[PDB]
């Protein structure tokens, strides 16, 4: 934020929109008698007109605690959201355990039964490797150095093809 | 029957579930700002996490949330700059009061979204009569701090501030917007200055008014300073620093006002020396040097050293169309002091770069024995965006703090350095500018 | 131990370990310590080398604090990501990316007089799909003139080359007239603002398409990495990752006495602390002193 | 001799240049210092004696600068 | 111990910053 | 989880090389 903000008791929200937390104020001349209810606990206090102005005096500056970095955690979140899209189609695998009985063993061709047991072991391999979730934090470090050296540019971190092409028109089409 | 921590626990358990939608997020944040909960960081963090996660947004909930982010003094640039999806997508649905709240609260966080600010400015200047003066002041604040140099909305705001009457807070907000825009227009600043007459209800209005007058370099107002002197205990130290800096840039002689301004800052620096930014400690040293009001022992020398650090950091991170200007002006200064060929010019340019006593590096500093001079180039960033194009208040700030070091600052501004034909004419202008300060050189 | 030019870059920086070093330095200056003399030497080659190797020290903690908008729908998180890269470039000392790549163009071909060597010395800094579309236009002007068309501005061959190059530029999709009328300036503030708003509209779409292309590259790399990883049985994955982790530990463990080695091992100790602290109470996150 | 520079030579620059180029003759010989212009040099001078050469230009200086940097960074 | 700090926990961990610092410390005196 | 630290700069400005779609969705549906 900036160092001087100008919000409080002026075009302010005066009533709640949710049924889960019930807030209400008293818009008087200067002051405000708020009452807020969130379940069985209740608070009904009073804020002054110069009491919301000093709220933005100290800045909160919310900053994230990550395991490695916010970059690595965002890449790992994407890899987990890809593992979920694979896992949702491993969820639709047809139940082969209903055909494990010996009334399907001796009815079927030997080669087709060997193929069927190979297919069941293949499902167990796919399912045990799609739920190795602690390997995503090591896969996400195989995207980090190439990307982070892309942003270690001599020109600018935010540079790309389109901005450099537009400025190459501006450089070329102006004289010399 | 009236408790803060138990309802904090219930609001914490509200946003800690799985599938909280927009309205409960908004009303949780609104209730958190009405309960003044700066001391609790993690509950605010839960609220901003679920504020980033909620995908539906109506106009009222996005407006309540951005109001809560703004008056709560909470910044997290990711979740605020990601809130602009609901701001651009729900732009026709917004009422102009809610449009004012969303544009102000996204402007304050430095959100760089040109589609949002262009589409908000087009809405305001296409239908201007549907807006209160507070609403145009807030939209002007939002577009001013969002990196847009929108001058059409500045003119459309200046029209309404010319015809109609504003409050104290509204005028302070629009002055702060025009001061970051760099406007200095008398037909608008003088129209907003007549609102600071019936008193300022809070100190931050007067602080931003004094800072906007300092950074636009107008005058003192004789009523903003007294309304600021009766309330200089309300402000955070980085607010009273900017107030005293804007007052000393505006020529203030009130010793008691500067005493009350420094009475919150200097104990805050003595409690925590690091808590304020180095640019803010530089602003404090500027305000201490021009006004001449005193600080304690370990504060005045400390902020002098911090001004040396900040002048060096402004030297290293130059605009490189400013370093070309410093090279040009140093070449013209070496020509004007007598050099008709390239090697004398180059050696004198490389020998004009004597250093200041506080630790900084001066580009063009000449010492003829006991008399010192300084030449400083004012490129484009420190020039006013209107048609006089006079230099801003930071120019006079650096000038008046170098002048108390033993120097004589001769301003060479690039509006009056670029329109000349050759290096002889530029040498003539730099020589006339040095002679206009101290004719002993 | 800051070296008085490193700390001058970290004054406007906003990340953690730079601002903590600045806070320790400013508490050193509060306890009556003198500031070193800023060195006015080291002519412009060493100056731009120190700038290049010092803005990287502000960019590299800053990139790892900027979360990618991977898998997101909409142009709002892409604009958040590009805006955070802009604020990072401004904290590190760079200017606007338009101004910085224009400065790279003016620094690259300052001593070239033909358009062909401008296109051969600005080859890396433009795309190949644009350099070919300019090289064919240059070859056509060479067929029209049978003389090297010079890059002057007063030479008429450059004018009839630019009259085709503007059509090339607008057919690529970028309005060359809006860009040229922005970067040339205008008479009054109204007709300057009318083209400033349109250049910022193009520029916003330009960096947004840039960040979106970068995010699509990371998304395709993450999909390829995962689809190559999900084809392995679990024991192969576990032995490969234990081998990679142990080898990259010992690559930092052999080198001892450097700053990056002890910083790497302090980071592994901090990661193991994070795993322990999330183990002690897992429904409330890690323990932060408050 | 033959000197090739980036700019037309100045009447203190020329005295310093003929002052420097008299070091490179290994005798008490004279020298008909010739002048030539090349904007591809970024300043400096190249003294061509037709059997000797010094290159105190800025072009070879920045080339040697980039080469020493690129050779040093791969060894650190 | 537990509950370290916030400003100690805002550090991006395996960023480079110190290979860059190592090269800038072993290059700049040697190029000067 | 730890990565090789690299200290190198990218001088050129290229398009970021969007890699090809792998066949894992088709192979697992097969």
């Amino acid at each position: 934020l900036t160092t001087f903000t100008f919000s409080g008791l002026q075009d302010a929200p005066v009533a709640a929109l949710s049924g889960s937390i019930k807030l209400n104020v008293a818009a008087k001349a200067g002051k405000a008698e708020v009452t807020v209810a969130a379940g069985a606990a209740k608070a009904a206090t009073q804020v002054s007109a110069a009491a919301l102005r000093k709220l933005s005096g100290s800045k909160i500056s919310l900053a994230e605690v990550a395991r490695i970095s916010v970059l690595h955690s965002s890449i790992q979140n994407y890899l987990l959201s890809l593992s979920n899209e694979r896992y949702q189609l491993l969820s639709q695998w047809p139940d082969f355990t209903t055909m494990y009985g010996k009334d399907f063993y001796y009815r079927a061709h030997p080669e087709d039964l060997k193929k069927f047991y190979d297919a069941a072991d293949e499902y167990y391999k796919l399912y045990e490797t799609v739920t190795e979730f602690d390997s995503l934090s090591a896969l996400a470090s195989q995207v980090v150095p190439n990307y982070a050296a892309r942003r270690r540019s001599t020109v600018h971190p935010a540079i790309g093809s389109t901005v450099a092409d537009g400025a190459f028109t501006n450089f070329l089409l102006s004289k010399q | 029957e009236n408790d803060v921590p138990a309802i904090l626990k219930e609001i914490d358990s509200l946003v800690s579930r799985e599938a909280v939608s927009a309205k409960e997020v908004s009303d949780a944040a609104v209730a958190l700002t009405y309960l003044q909960v700066k001391a609790n960081r993690r509950l605010w963090g839960k609220v901003l996490e679920k504020a980033g996660a909620a995908q539906d947004y109506d106009a009222a909930s996005l407006t309540n949330l951005l109001w809560a982010i703004n008056t709560g003094g909470v910044e997290h640039f990711k979740t605020v700059a990601e809130l602009a999806g609901p701001a651009v997508s729900l732009l026709p649905s917004l009422s102009p009061v809610q449009l004012s709240i969303v544009v102000e609260a996204l402007g304050g966080a430095g959100v760089k979204n040109y589609e949002l600010y262009n589409k908000a400015s087009a809405v305001v200047v296409s239908k201007i009569g549907e807006f209160k003066p507070a609403e145009i002041a807030r939209v002007l604040y939002g577009v001013a701090f969002g990196g847009v140099n929108d001058v059409a909305l500045a003119k459309a705001a200046g029209k309404v501030f010319a015809s109609t009457e504003v409050d104290s807070r509204t005028a302070a907000q629009a002055l702060y917007a025009l001061a970051k825009l760099g406007r200095a227009d008398k037909a608008t600043v003088d129209a907003l200055l007549k609102s600071f007459k019936k008193g300022t209800e809070s100190a931050s209005d007067a602080a931003a008014a004094s800072f906007a007058l300092g950074s636009l370099s107008f005058k003192a107002e004789k009523a903003i300073v007294d309304a600021l002197k009766a309330s200089a205990g309300d402000l955070a130290p980085a607010q009273a620093v900017e107030a005293a800096y804007g007052l000393a840039l505006s020529g203030a002689t009130d010793a008691e006002a500067f005493k009350a301004l420094f009475g919150v800052v200097a104990p805050a620096i003595e409690k925590a020396p690091d808590a304020l930014e180095v640019s803010s400690l530089a602003q404090l040293h500027v305000a201490s040097t021009i006004s001449g009001a005193k600080l304690p022992a370990a504060v005045g020398s400390f902020v002098a050293k911090a001004f040396g650090l900040a002048a060096d950091a402004a030297r290293l991170k130059r605009s490189s169309a400013e370093s070309a200007l410093v090279a040009d002006v140093a070449a013209a200064t070496a020509v004007a002091f007598g050099a008709q060929y390239r090697p004398e010019v180059a050696s004198a340019v490389a020998s004009y770069v004597k250093t200041a006593p506080d630790g900084s590096v001066l580009d063009i500093a000449i010492t003829k024995g006991d008399a010192k001079v300084l030449v400083q180039a004012v490129p484009s960033s420190l020039l006013t965006s209107t048609t006089p194009a006079k230099p801003l208040g930071h120019v006079a700030a650096y000038s008046k703090v170098r002048e108390a070091q033993g120097y004589a600052v001769a301003v060479v501004p690039a509006n009056e350095f670029e329109a000349l034909p050759d290096q002889k004419a530029k040498a003539q202008y730099v020589l006339a500018a040095i002679k206009k300060v101290a004719p002993s050189f | 131990a800051v070296s008085k030019k490193e700390v001058l870059y970290f004054l406007s920086s906003k990340d953690a370990e730079s601002s903590t070093a600045v806070k320790s330095y400013l508490k050193s200056l509060y306890a009556g310590a003198q500031v070193e003399a800023t060195e006015t030497d080291a002519s412009e080659l060493i100056a731009q080398l120190e700038k290049k190797y010092l803005s990287a020290q502000v960019v590299e903690p800053g990139v790892h604090n900027i979360a990618l908008p991977l898998g997101e729908s909409g142009s709002a998180p892409v604009k958040r990501y590009a805006a955070e890269l802009f604020n990072l470039g401004a904290q590190a000392g760079f200017e606007c990316p338009f101004i910085e790549v224009s400065k790279k163009f003016g620094q690259e071909t300052a001593t070239s007089e033909t358009v062909k060597d401008v296109l051969n010395k600005t080859k890396s800094y433009v795309s190949a799909d644009y350099n070919a579309a300019l090289n064919e236009v240059l070859s056509s002007v060479e067929a029209e003139i049978n003389g090297p068309v010079l890059f002057d501005g007063k030479t008429e061959g450059f004018k009839k080359f630019a009259a085709k190059a503007k059509a090339v530029a607008v057919s690529r999709g970028l309005p060359a007239d809006t860009i040229l009328a922005y970067c040339a300036g205008s008479a009054n503030e109204d007709a300057a603002d009318k083209v400033s708003k349109e250049f910022f509209t193009w520029f916003e779409s330009a960096y947004t398409a840039d960040a979106a292309a970068e995010v699509k590259a990371i998304e395709a790399e993450a999909a390829s990495i995962l689809d190559r990883h999900l084809a392995k049985p679990v024991a192969q994955i576990r032995k490969e990752q234990a081998s990679a982790y142990a080898s990259l530990l010992k690559r930092a463990e052999t080198a001892k006495g450097a700053k990056w080695a002890e910083k790497y091992l302090e980071d592994v100790k901090a990661v193991q602390w994070f795993d322990a602290s999330v183990a002690e109470a897992p429904a409330s996150g890690p323990k932060v002193a408050a | 001799c033959t000197v090739i520079t980036a700019e037309p030579l100045d009447k203190l620059e020329r005295v310093e240049l003929t002052k420097k180029a008299e070091k490179f003759v290994d005798a008490g010989f004279k020298l008909v210092m010739q002048e030539k212009i090349d904007k591809k040099l970024l300043g400096g001078f190249v003294i061509e004696f037709s059997d000797r050469r010094v290159d105190m230009s800025t072009a070879k200086k920045v080339e040697e600068f980039n080469n020493f940097v690129n050779k040093l960074v791969l060894s650190i | 111990a537990d509950a370290k700090a916030l400003d100690e926990l805002r550090k991006p961990k395996f960023s480079s910053k110190y290979l860059i610092q190592h090269v800038s410390q072993k290059l700049i005196p040697a190029v000067k | 989880y730890l990565a090789p630290l690299r200290s190198d700069f990218t001088e050129e400005i290229t398009a970021p090389k969007v890699a090809s779609a792998s066949n894992l969705v088709n192979e697992w549906n097969n």
